[PDB]
């Protein structure tokens, strides 16, 4: 029954959200400007801009 | 050096799931006929 | 149909959850090869010929 | 008993067409009856999309 599928799903959602705040990394552990270029080089791959990452 | 913001993850979870709970809650369709 | 005049079409049962899921599962496919940094573009050409290159 | 034959049968079928049409109707809506009934779809003809569970809106 589709109600009983439901309820699993966002159980799972739940559980999996409270999870994810153990893969945490801490911005001001990392470097401050290496962790923001590197954050806007991998969201700049896969662009037309993507080997342009440093400039 | 890949690193992508929490928000994105979080945000992207909670919302493919309510976006999935309203289509599965469907099970007959009545289209009307244009006027 | 005899019962319910209604002016329109209906479906009931299988014949609606089988087909959302299609509906739904082309919609994925279409934007399937634009994932990743090995990742390709796209044109969306108008009926007036204005061209558009975006993934 | 003996007489009062009744030449008309009009009323007779009106009364049993109702009786199958109102019939129909709740056997329509009889899915989204319960904790576990469902929802339905209606597409206007302007091309509006209602999901409800409600009797009176369906």
């Amino acid at each position: 029954h589709p109600t009983s599928v439901i309820s699993g799903y966002r159980l799972a959602c739940k559980e999996a959200v409270r999870y994810i705040n153990e893969n945490l990394i801490v911005n001001t552990d990392e470097l401050g400007r290496d962790c923001l270029i590197n954050a806007a080089k991998t969201s700049m791959s896969s662009k037309i801009i993507g080997i342009n990452g440093d400039f | 050096g890949v690193f992508e913001p929490t928000i994105v993850k979080v945000k992207s979870l909670k919302f493919a799931t309510e976006a999935a709970i309203t289509i599965l809650r469907i099970d007959d369709l009545i289209k009307l006929h244009p006027e | 149909e005899g019962p319910l005049s209604v002016f329109g079409d209906r479906s009931t049962g299988e014949t609606i959850r089988s087909q959302n899921v299609m509906a739904a599962a082309s919609i994925a496919n279409i934007v399937k090869s634009s994932l990743g940094p090995v990742g390709l573009d796209k044109m969306l050409v108008d009926d007036i010929g204005d061209v558009t290159i975006t993934n | 008993g003996k007489g009062a034959y009744q030449d008309r049968d009009k009323p007779a079928q009106i009364r049993f067409s109702n009786i199958s049409a109102a019939k129909a109707v709740a056997d329509a809506i009889r899915t989204s009856l319960g904790p576990k009934g469902m929802d339905k779809m209606i597409q206007d003809g302007k091309g509006d999309v209602t999901i409800t569970n409600d009797g009176a809106t369906i």
